[PDB]
């Protein structure tokens, strides 16, 4: 985030001198060192007044005691030195004193104390018109091409911070130069981006096609039933932008899924919860339409989910209204990812907010077993008969991405567009070629 | 080494004592008086523990009786004698009782016991052996052999509980004095001798700023000044006045006011059950007394949030009645049931999905507390049936409490909406305006007797019934 950028630009700014140096710099064998070469610093800086002393990674010096060789009792005196050179500070002398810190939960609690850190500033990751912002800064060193619109890849990486977006460009000029192009196209960016989100595309390492349809089969549906849920019901649920099913990184396949505003991620109601517990058991769905009563392995990781989502209903949120008297903690733990489904509504999926309490009556619990598989099984039911009233622009769009290997959005609106509900299966059947699409983006 | 010099501190420099002062100067007595002491058969205690919460001021405590002694202090830190070898603590403790007796008369100071007072045998290592052979040497040097009168130890420790039973065997550290969170007159006295230093007018009443910052440490209210010396470029006024620092307050207490942008049904939930919240709070004498009542986001609670002080001496002897605390769980109950009474159960939202955790942790509570009716208390059974059926009644009074909380939320309807109106307009709240608004548009709320009334009508019926029985003796008899 540049807190040290931060720190040479105030620097800069006020026209004083700057002390850079790391606090695992006054960690050393010999015990004193570190104390010596604090008092050191501190002297230097009082003799050039004004004077900045800017300490990075602070809580390599400020680990807490906790309590879950000589280095501990080094690092102690060195920060028992540092506590006495900031309580014997008069205010008057304009020597201003930073410490950088990535972790405030391992600081000693004394340096937290007033006296010694008077000021706490959280340095958040940038917004949308600041990644925007540090975008065009970091282009400005790099020639540009004018196709590339920095305010799509601004508002579309939630999360990056600066030196990240910096990484993102000089990765983009690197492809760019990998593809002798005279500049950055927007072709260089989304190679880029797709670089550091999902990985690097293999050479030709491919499974066979029973175990690829399957994966196929998986996302097309969960594609397919947030588009049908976009569209009939209005839904307030994501988009999807892009399928792939060409191996990156370590994932086999991905559905690339447009984050909404943050607004939105708050007043979670209960039927934008039940969509998407509908989105999440459509992959299920699919399987059972598409392949009958044999289902598969691909298909239960979304299965897990959506069986962990409605115990949040009914448990931790207490959306219904049969009252509960405690929740539950999650067997699992799953953290938020990429191209992944969302799972981060509410911020996270598999994070109580410290909500839970032992049980002490069984009985409730198996209410609440039951009232849950009540639940899962009357949303899967309906997710199932959604996509079976829908066959034709399913199989086609399976089709379609099993021959291109990706596909998009708009292309699985045009689908749907294309194939209204309760086609004939005959007609997908007899056409040239199903595995084609007549639409050039 | 270990002797510092320039000790000015004085019982004047250092603010909210109280008769902890007395015994102060029962220390300068103590080096003062001392052949008065000594000639009535009197042992001079050479013990004194300082224990309270960090922040009280304990070095400054020690430093200004060093300086009204009129002796030379030492203050060394606990730390340094644990060392990663066994045996310069030893010595370093020797040979500072040694240069504290050849400098008599002084005093000193020892901070942060915890790390050496600990219990021999809670840890195996070699640092557990260092800490005992550093504890056993302290031990021999303070009451071990004869020659040391003139020499005297102040301690200051968080946690007396740590502290060794031979340390306070008496004859080693035998007085114990507490000084404890300021009170109200400490809290003025504090931020005044805190304030003397910075130019002030002369309408500043602390009074209101000690009555936001209630149950905070001395260090605090130095904080207090510290957030009354700057922040003023921004507006550019002339001197330092009351507003002022009760902002600093505010911010010192919840955190910095950011605005960031929203949308407008955002601001009609946040302030709807904001107005649940002071709704349901009017209605109950356990938390009537409102003061602010605001929908603006902070650091950490982008929720609104809503102040009560009812006098803080129930809590702390825990006199709390069983109405007390059920009509809390009806008051965390107030959200969730406004919700199902403006958007419908079809569309609950999950913004009281905390307030709805603490009810039923408070009814759980309430349940194995003792203060249940069921049997008589009885939080504990052995077979399976009456274990089970205690979790049953804790769902039972959340349910009778969301019952009520329902009733008494249908019963404001329009009460809900002006207060609610107000909160999307002005953000915030002051008691004045939403009393004003709770007067004009608020139902009956009869008040429960309290305990006097029920003592007084209990009182005159025993009486009456008593000579009831004296006529239908006497006349019977007679």
């Amino acid at each position: 985030c540049g807190k040290t950028l931060v720190a040479k630009a105030i620097a800069g700014e006020a026209g004083v001198p700057f002390y850079q140096m790391a606090g695992s710099e006054f960690v050393e064998v010999l015990v004193g060192v570190g104390s010596a070469r604090i008092r050191d610093l501190f002297k230097r800086a009082k003799v050039n007044k004004p004077s900045v002393i800017f300490i990075d990674e602070i809580d390599a010096l400020a680990t807490r005691r906790q309590g879950i060789n000589a280095a501990t009792q080094e690092r102690e005196t060195t920060l028992n030195q540092l506590l006495i050179e900031l309580d014997g500070f008069d205010t008057g002398k304009g020597v201003i004193f930073l410490g950088a810190t990535n972790r405030r939960d391992l600081l000693d609690p004394a340096l937290l104390r007033p006296g010694r850190f008077d000021r706490k500033i959280r340095v958040r990751p940038p917004n949308a018109k600041g990644r925007l912002d540090i975008l065009k800064i970091h282009a400005s060193k790099v020639k540009m091409s004018d196709s590339v619109d920095l305010s799509s890849y601004a508002s579309n990486l939630p999360g990056w911070s600066g030196a990240k977006l910096a990484q993102l460009v000089q990765e983009a000029a690197l492809v760019a130069v990998r593809k002798t192009h005279n500049s950055i196209l927007q072709s260089d960016m989304d190679d880029a981006v797709d670089r550091l989100t999902v990985g690097p595309t293999r050479i030709g390492l491919e499974l066979g096609h029973q175990g690829q349809c399957r994966r196929a089969t998986t996302e097309v549906g969960v594609a397919i039933t947030s588009h049908l849920l976009l569209r009939y019901e209005n839904a307030k649920i994501e988009r999807c932008d892009r399928v792939s099913i060409i191996p990156r990184g370590q994932t086999l396949s991905q559905v690339v899924f447009h984050r909404l505003d943050d607004e939105s991620y708050m007043f979670g109601r209960l039927p934008q919860l039940l969509h998407r517990l509908q989105v999440l058991l459509g992959g299920r769905a699919a399987e059972e339409v598409i392949y009958g009563s044999d289902t598969s392995k691909a298909s239960v990781d979304y299965l897990s989910d959506a069986s962990w989502l409605a115990r949040k209903i009914l448990t931790i949120w207490n959306l219904e209204n049969p009252m509960v008297i405690h929740g539950e903690p999650p067997p699992w733990r799953k953290r938020p990812q990429f191209v992944g489904p969302r799972l981060d509504f509410e911020g996270s999926l598999y994070d109580d907010y410290d909500l839970v309490e032992p049980p002490v009556n069984f009985n409730m619990d198996d209410e609440v077993a039951h009232r849950s598989e009540e639940l899962i099984s009357q949303m899967y039911n309906k997710t199932v008969s959604l996509l079976r009233q829908n066959q034709t622009a399913l199989l086609k769009t399976v089709k379609v991405l099993l021959n291109q290997k990706e596909i998009s959005g708009e292309a699985i609106d045009f689908i749907l567009d294309h194939y209204p509900p309760q086609t004939p299966l005959n007609s997908l059947l007899q056409e040239q070629n199903p595995g084609s699409l007549p639409f050039v983006p | 080494e270990y002797l510092e010099r320039g000790v000015d501190v004085k019982f004047t420099d250092v603010a909210g004592l109280g008769k902890i002062r007395l015994e102060l100067e029962e220390i300068v007595k103590f080096f003062t008086h001392g052949e008065m002491y000594r000639r009535r058969g009197v042992k001079i205690p050479g013990g004194i523990l300082l224990c309270g919460p960090p922040g009280v001021g304990k070095t400054l405590l020690a430093k200004a009786v060093a300086g009204e002694a009129g002796v030379n202090f030492f203050s060394i830190s606990a730390s340094q004698f644990v060392e990663i070898y066994v045996g310069v603590g030893a010595s370093r403790v020797r040979a500072l009782y040694q240069e504290a007796r050849e400098n008599a008369p002084s005093v000193v100071f020892i901070d942060e016991l915890d790390a050496v007072g600990r219990e021999r045998g809670l840890i195996k290592g070699s640092g557990g052996q260092e800490r005992d052979a550093t504890l056993n040497q302290l031990l021999v040097s303070l009451d071990g052999f004869e020659g040391r009168g003139e020499v005297i130890t102040i301690a200051s420790t968080n946690r007396p509980d740590i502290l060794d039973p031979a340390l306070v065997r008496p004859g080693r550290f035998d007085r114990k004095i507490f000084i404890p969170k300021p009170g109200l007159i400490g809290r003025m006295e504090i931020l005044q001798v805190h304030a003397r230093k910075k130019p002030m007018a002369e309408d500043l009443d602390y009074m209101a700023v000690a009555s936001m910052t209630d149950g905070m440490v001395g260090a605090e209210l130095a904080n207090i000044v510290e957030i009354a010396a700057i922040n003023m470029m921004r507006d550019g006024r002339t001197e330092l006045t009351t507003d002022d620092l009760l902002q600093a307050a505010q911010i010192e207490e919840r955190g910095m006011l950011d605005r960031k942008d929203r949308s407008l049904e955002t601001w009609r939930q946040v302030a709807i059950n904001e107005a649940a919240m002071a709704v349901v709070a009017v209605n109950f004498p356990d938390m009537k007394n409102i003061e602010f009542l605001t929908i603006n986001p902070r650091a950490g609670r982008e929720l609104g949030y809503v102040r009560v002080k009812m006098d803080h001496i129930k809590f702390k002897e825990g006199m709390l009645s069983r109405q007390s605390i059920l009509d809390h769980i009806t008051v965390q109950l107030a959200p969730r049931a406004a919700d199902e009474l403006w958007y419908g159960e079809d569309q609950l939202s999950t913004i009281w999905a905390e307030t709805s955790d603490n009810a039923r942790s408070a009814a759980r509570s309430l349940v194995l507390g003792g203060l249940s009716d069921k049997h008589h208390g009885l939080n504990n059974f052995w077979v399976a049936d009456r274990i089970n059926d205690i979790d049953v009644e804790a769902l039972r009074i959340l349910n009778m409490c969301y019952e009520r909380a329902k009733e008494i939320l249908g019963r404001n309807r329009t009460l809900m909406d002006e207060v609610v109106e107000k909160l999307v307009q002005k953000k915030s709240l002051t008691k004045q305006e939403f009393f004003t608004l709770v007067e004009l548009y608020g139902s009956s709320k009869p008040m429960p007797p309290s305990i006097l009334e029920l003592r007084k009508i209990k009182r005159l019926e025993l009486e009456e019934m008593v000579l009831k029985l004296d006529m239908t003796t006497a006349r019977n008899s007679s």
